[PDB]
């Protein structure tokens, strides 16, 4: 019975929320600890 | 109706192949994921709340002018799965929406 | 000159107003050491000038080849069209160096690229009509 | 196939233009652009 689960965070934190708004290429990424997707500062706004 | 919806788009997912929405942004910016779908009435019964449950002042749930939206089903669908920032464009078509 | 909706993210409070809008100002800022020639307008100017010339070439080429095929009724509806496959030509490429030559550019922003249509800038937008609804959160 | 031909020797000559405009940050951000253009057309 957890087809539906809620998410309770978005991808990015409220501190990182407007710079992924704003870079176009920012995409997220596995996260290592908690192995759920979210945005790295790293790659927001990178050369790469 | 809002549950219907929620189910419905849980398991549209599903059937795409995408068990969690997030995955959507490896590959698109998070301004490029919308919402287009619509209602003909909305949210029928918390219209019944208002204009009957309160006139009666049974208990109504002092939100619920929000739960009557035809948009508040895809608001809530991007507050519970999605977190886009793409367009959301909700029509309202009757029978043809 | 733009048009624009945006939703916000996960929450819980379906009043709130939120700060989604801001992506009509995304921009990549990684790499900009030097100017793009795609935001001069000049150069857009080169470029649908020598596309122009290519073209009534390819029209005179159509044109030529339907005098072989053939004579009034054929002459007229074929001639109608390979027109109309000219100025089909001339409006795409009006619309990639003149409307539309900025969405796939990650280095200009949607509003940016609305107002440089025009040969307008940022310091331009002299007014903002504000919601302005006299709520403190919005 | 026409035109796509005609895009390919739009190509060459932006690349070249671009080659005596020049040197490594230069390039790279220039390139991209050139062949963004042409995947455009």
């Amino acid at each position: 019975n957890k087809l539906f689960v809620s998410k309770e965070h978005a991808p990015y934190t409220d501190e990182l929320e407007e710079d992924v708004y704003l870079d176009p290429l920012a995409r997220v990424s596995k996260d290592k600890k908690s192995g759920s997707l979210t945005f790295n500062s790293k790659n927001i706004q990178s050369k790469d | 109706i809002t549950l219907f919806v929620l189910v419905s788009v849980v398991e549209a997912f599903i059937a795409s192949g995408i068990t969690d929405p997030y995955e959507m942004y490896k590959y698109v910016h998070v301004s490029e994921v919308g919402n287009c779908s619509g209602s003909g009435m909305g949210g029928v019964s918390a219209l019944r709340g208002m204009f009957k449950d309160r006139f009666k002042d049974e208990p109504v749930q002092n939100d619920i002018l929000q739960e009557s939206f035809i948009n508040t089903m895809s608001a809530w669908v991007n507050m519970l799965l999605i977190s886009s920032s793409g367009p959301i464009k909700t029509p309202v078509g009757a029978c043809a929406t | 000159a733009m048009a624009a909706t945006a939703t916000d993210k996960i929450g819980r409070s379906v009043p709130a107003p939120g700060k989604g809008i801001l992506t009509t100002a995304r921009e990549h800022h990684s790499s900009v050491k030097y100017a793009s020639p795609n935001l001069n307008m000049k150069y857009r100017k080169r470029q649908l000038v020598t596309r122009e010339a290519q073209i009534k070439d390819w029209v005179e080429n159509e044109l030529e080849a339907l005098k072989l095929e053939a004579q009034n009724e054929f002459l007229l509806e074929r001639t109608r069209e390979i027109h109309n496959e000219a100025e089909s030509q001339l409006r795409a490429a009006q619309q990639q160096w003149g409307n539309d030559f900025y969405k796939r550019d990650p280095r200009i922003a949607p509003l940016r690229g609305a107002l440089a249509t025009y040969g307008l800038t940022i310091d331009d937008l002299g007014v903002a009509s504000f919601h302005g609804t006299s709520t403190k959160a919005n």
